[PDB]
Formats: C-alpha cells, sequence, structure tokens
C-alpha cells in the first residue's frame, strides 16, 4: 500500500517536541516501522510494530497509531536527531516506504572560523592551482564568500561546498575553492578570502602572498 | 549482527552487475534478506527480498524483468541486467526479521542494514583522483586552533571515501560533498581542526580511497 | 508448515544454522516458545506437529497464539515411561516427563536416538548406539539407544 508522510520538511530547536505522521492509502493493521537515516549512512530502525521501541533506541523516540494513520514522536529534540525519517509498511506483499521527512535543527548564531590554504607545490608542478578557503562550524547556513586577487573582485572561477548540519553542534562548514591555471596564479601576489556572516560584525578577511 | 557489502561499481549502459552481501562473520544466512535502493537525493525503494527457508523470492513490479536475487550459505546477491542511467543509486541489503516472535516464516521489519553499495551507470571514462595536501600554516591557524586537510581533485565517478589516521581521527573532520567541475569530473576536500601547539608532534594522514579506479592513497599533511 | 520456527538468537550462538546446514509434566506447550522439531518419546521417538486446542493440525509455522503441541495425546495409553524434548526460542533444550529420565533418557546413562538428537543434545555425540527391540503395552518398539 501507499505511504505518505506529513510534513516533508521539519524545522525545530533542541528541546522541542516534534511529531511526524504517516498515512497509509489502505489499512496496514500495525505492520508499520520507522527508520532514521543520517547523511551518508544506512537507515537505522527506531520503532517496529508501529509502537514498539527497538532495543538501544533512546526513549524520547516513540510511535503510535493503527490502521491507516501513524505517528512518530520525539519528546525532546537532540542534535543527533538531525536525519531523514522514513515509515515503512510490512503488511502487503511488496514492501513500501514513505517519501521521507527531513528534520533540520535551529540553533543560535555561531560565527565561522575562517582559514585559507594556498595551492600545494605538488599541484603547481602539474599546471593548476587550487586555493581553498574554509569556514568552520557556523550557523546559520547563509554566508557570503568573495575572492579578491590583487584587490580585484573575482567572479566565475570558484565553487562552494557545504557540509550537512553537524550532529553535535548543529553547525555547517563551507569550502570555497578558487581554481586558477598555473600561469594565471603566478601573475598575482595577494590572494584574499572575504567572509560575510550574521555572526560577524564586520567582513573577516584571510589572505596570503604567493611565496 | 553486521552486514558487509561488495564495493561500488561503474557500469556502461546495457551491461549487467551483481552486488553481494555477507554476514561478515562465522555465521551463515538464515533470516530473510531484502534489497532497498536509494537514488542519489531520493527516497528508499524496495526492490526484492529472498526468504532462505522457503527459497521464495519477491520483486518489485517495475523491475521484475531484469532483477534476480540469489542466496547461498553465507552470501545474498542481487543482479541487475540491461542497466540504464536511472539505476544509478546506492543499494542496501537489509535483514528482515520478526521482532515480536522471531518466527522465520513471517519477517516484517528490517533490523540490520548493510552500509550500501553505490552503482553508477555511465558511459564516461573512470578517472582516478589526485590528492594534494592542505598544509597548516600561519594562514591556516587562528588563535589556538589549526586547520589542515586534503584536496581530492578530478575523479569519476562517485564515490570517494577519505579517513584520517586509518579511522582513529574523526573528531572535527569535515569531508565536504563533491562539487561537479566544468570538466564533468568531481572534486572534493576534507579538512580537520587540531590544536596549533601540536602541529610539531602529531601526525595527520588522510587515507583516500577511490575503488572504481583502484586509487588508494595515504598522504601525510605537514606544515 | 507443521514445525514451529520461533527462533530468537540474539546471543549469536548459531543453533539456527545447524538446523539448516551441517522436570515438568508433558501436557501442552505453546508453539510461540518453540524452535524446531518437537520429539515425543514413547518407547520409540515420535514427531509432534503444531495443532490447535482440538487437535486439528495448523500450518502457520507456530506463529499464531492458538498453535500448541498436544503432548498428553501422545502419552501411551498403557502408562509406560514417556517424555518429550524440544528447543525453545533462545536456543535452550527443554524436556518434559514424570518424576526413566525426563525427556529422552530411558536410562540415566542412555538416550533414545532420533534425527535431531545431536541438535538438542550435543554432549551425546560420543555415545554408543545399541539396537533395542522390546514390547511395551502390547506394541513392538524398534529403536536405538545412545549410552556411555
Ligand atoms: C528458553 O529456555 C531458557 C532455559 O533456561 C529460559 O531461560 C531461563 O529464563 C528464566 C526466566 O525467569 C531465568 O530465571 C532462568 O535463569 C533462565 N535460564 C537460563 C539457563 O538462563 C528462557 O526464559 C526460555 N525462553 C522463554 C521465552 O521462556
Ligand atoms: C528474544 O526474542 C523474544 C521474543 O521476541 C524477546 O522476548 C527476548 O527479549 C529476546 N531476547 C533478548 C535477549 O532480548
Amino acid at each position: 500500500l501507499t505511504l505518505t508522510q506529513s510534513p516533508s520538511s521539519l524545522s525545530a530547536s533542541v528541546g522541542d517536541r516534534v511529531t511526524i505522521t504517516c498515512r497509509a492509502s489502505q489499512s496496514i493493521s500495525s505492520f508499520l516501522n520507522w527508520y532514521q537515516q543520517k547523511p551518508g549512512k544506512a537507515p537505522k530502525l527506531l520503532i517496529y510494530a508501529a509502537s514498539s521501541l527497538q532495543s538501544g533506541v533512546p526513549p524520547r523516540f516513540s510511535g503510535s497509531g493503527s490502521g491507516t494513520d501513524f505517528t512518530l514522536t520525539i519528546s525532546s529534540l537532540q542534535p543527533e536527531d538531525f536525519a531523514t525519517y522514513y515509515c515503512q509498511q510490512s503488511y502487503s506483499t511488496p514492501r513500501t516506504f514513505g517519501q521521507g521527512t527531513k528534520l533540520e535543527i535551529k540553533r543560535t548564531v555561531a560565527a565561522p572560523s575562517v582559514f585559507i590554504f594556498p595551492p600545494s607545490d605538488e599541484q603547481l608542478k602539474s599546471g593548476t592551482a587550487s586555493v581553498v578557503c574554509l569556514l568552520n562550524n557556523f550557523y546559520p547556513r547563509e554566508a557570503k564568500v568573495q575572492w579578491k586577487v590583487d584587490n580585484a573582485l573575482q567572479s566565475g572561477n570558484s565553487q562552494e561546498s557545504v557540509t550537512e548540519q553537524d550532529s553535535k553542534d548543529s553547525t555547517y562548514s563551507l569550502s570555497s575553492t578558487l581554481t586558477l591555471s598555473k600561469a594565471d596564479y603566478e601573475k598575482h601576489k595577494v590572494y584574499a578570502c572575504e567572509v560575510t556572516h550574521q555572526g560577524l560584525s564586520s567582513p573577516v578577511t584571510k589572505s596570503f602572498n604567493r611565496g | 549482527q553486521l552486514l558487509e557489502q561488495s564495493g561500488p561499481e561503474v557500469k556502461r549502459p546495457g551491461t549487467s552487475v551483481k552486488m553481494s552481501c555477507k554476514i561478515s562473520g562465522g555465521a551463515s544466512i538464515t533470516q530473510a534478506m531484502s534489497w532497498v535502493r536509494q537514488a542519489p537525493g531520493q527516497g528508499l525503494e524496495w526492490m526484492g527480498g529472498i526468504t532462505p527457508i522457503f527459497g521464495t523470492v519477491n520483486y518489485a513490479q517495475k523491475i521484475l524483468g531484469r532483477v534476480t536475487i540469489t542466496a547461498d550459505e553465507d552470501t545474498v546477491s542481487l543482479e541487475l541486467s540491461s542497466l540504464k542511467s536511472e539505476d544509478t543509486a546506492v543499494y542496501y541489503c537489509a535483514r528482515e526479521v520478526n521482532l515480536k516472535t522471531w518466527n522465520l516464516a513471517h519477517p516484517n521489519v528490517f533490523d540490520v542494514w548493510g552500509q550500501g553499495t553505490m552503482l553508477t551507470v555511465s558511459s564516461a571514462s573512470t578517472k582516478g583522483p589526485s590528492v594534494f595536501p592542505l598544509a597548516p600554516s600561519s594562514k591556516s591557524t587562528s588563535g589556538g586552533t589549526a586547520a589542515l586537510g586534503c584536496l581530492v581533485k578530478d575523479y569519476f565517478p562517485e564515490p570517494v571515501t577519505v579517513s584520517w589516521n586509518s579511522g582513529a581521527l574523526t573528531s572535527g573532520v569535515h569531508t565536504f560533498p563533491a562539487v561537479l567541475q566544468s570538466s564533468g569530473l568531481y572534486s572534493l576536500s576534507s579538512v580537520v581542526t587540531v590544536p596549533s601547539s601540536s602541529l610539531g608532534t602529531q601526525t595527520y594522514i588522510c587515507n583516500v580511497n577511490h575503488k572504481p579506479s583502484n586509487t588508494k592513497v595515504d598522504k601525510k599533511v605537514e606544515p | 508448515n507443521r514445525t514451529a520456527l520461533n527462533c530468537n538468537d540474539s546471543l549469536q550462538t548459531g543453533f539456527i544454522t545447524s538446523l539448516f546446514y551441517a522436570p515438568r509434566p508433558c501436557d501442552v506447550v505453546s508453539a510461540r516458545t518453540v524452535c524446531g522439531p518437537v520429539y515425543c518419546f514413547t518407547p520409540s521417538p515420535v514427531v509432534v506437529g503444531t495443532t490447535d486446542k482440538l487437535g486439528i493440525p495448523t500450518y502457520n509455522w507456530g506463529e499464531n497464539e492458538t498453535d500448541v503441541f498436544m503432548l498428553e495425546s501422545l502419552r501411551p495409553p498403557t502408562g509406560g515411561w514417556f517424555g518429550c524434548t524440544w528447543m525453545n526460542s533462545t536456543g535452550f533444550t527443554k524436556t518434559c516427563g514424570a518424576p526413566g529420565g525426563s525427556g529422552p533418557w530411558i536410562t540415566p546413562r542412555c538416550l533414545v536416538d532420533y534425527p535431531y538428537r545431536l541438535w538438542h543434545y550435543p554432549c551425546t555425540v560420543n555415545f554408543t548406539l545399541h539396537k533395542v527391540r522390546m514390547f511395551v503395552g502390547g506394541i513392538e518398539h524398534r529403536f536405538d539407544a545412545a549410552c556411555n
């Protein structure tokens, strides 16, 4: 049978009580299970038989419901609970899952630590230069990262990557990588990374001179 | 208790692949096993399951023509033929059990999951990555904390796994998601914050694995 | 389908793999607490399958609550020694019998041989078999006895 979860996305703070509903297109008795999937990892069983807590699952997780409508309840949200949650029916002959509920966690503002990495000499021998700027453990996600080469604003030669929300402090980390050829990298001296963030009263700048 | 799965595969369209799943111990296969696939950025989707006592096998209706699930004493396998780009996904084996009665005839919950086997269906050429040090320096140390890492550049396809000190260093490690470069190749960085006072005495080695190209590199990151 | 298969092995002992690969009075036992064959020992070994409370055989592999084993119905009408053995959920060997031993122990030294003897009683592998032929209550019984 078909399983539909509500909501698809969820945002709450540590200590909040959160609930997630699963709705079956037809009766599945009590053969409903809940799984927790943290990023990059296999799903983990939380509740079986719609209401039975699995051995080793913290007691703040609980499930209830029967027939067509079901509920998973987290009594007090914790940072480790950042994950995607799936319901799964084992009543009919083809096992089916719900679409999944992504659970994001809200917390206080935390300013990024900014570090900059020049290109290694190994990479320069190969003809390319990658300059890495790192923003470490910050919240919220919105952060502006600008590259300046000899005080000139750069555009079109950098890519950003953001980690998932951390499982302990619920923060993000970001990498912005400026990629220049070997030739273009030698043409300039000052390579700067300017970071704007809500937790920074002024744009923090990390830089180095080639050499 | 624990499930081992075969490594990631890269396959051209039209070929077949066989993924396998072991109990990773002295044990033999007893309980029902199922395969769940997850396309990148998508949900969980049941494909098929096998029950060793009955020998019976179930499949999903969408793939009934080109999937077969076999098992022996210690290994469950899943074979997909006529592969297409939409088969690009991570493939999990999961032990299906009855936690109420532990009856072998009525399994109804997936209690143990393998860590997944990622499949990529692509005609593009596999390419191994280059690993470069992100060395800590005055520009990478703010106050008492130092930053260092490894740049993993120009590889295909997904995935590349990176650990630090063979898995003994995990605290404060950020292995970012891969970016898709304009060349069609992926690029990746993994960083770690450590005490600045310890850069002279500690050793930090990133262990980069890219199995589709048999790339296995341990790079010492030094100031 | 007549065999109860309620086998929890959380301790990872491995009694379930050996099934597929290589006191108390005998009254009624609940199938939900049984894993594997249930052998009742008249002077010879007999296999007992899952039934309901009336004796009608059930085929739910012992999953339902109503599935039971009628051990008393297998008791010899003549009143001779009698006992039954089986494996329960967590992999322990259970016996039933009168105050001959409890389950399959005709003698405190001998044991009635049966297909799952080494599964239920691994400590009797080195025992010596003796072909036994005797009459108990007007019925001939042919069986083997594993003794020291
Ligand atoms: C399966 O059989 C074993 C045989 O002992 C049972 O284990 C006993 O359980 C009681 C419960 O109160 C304990 O007091 C005993 O100490 C246990 N014995 C041993 C040797 O550990 C077990 O309970 C049975 N399973 C079920 C579901 O009844
Ligand atoms: C084995 O399974 C039974 C029934 O599911 C359960 O009551 C028992 O607690 C399990 N064993 C252990 C050690 O928990």
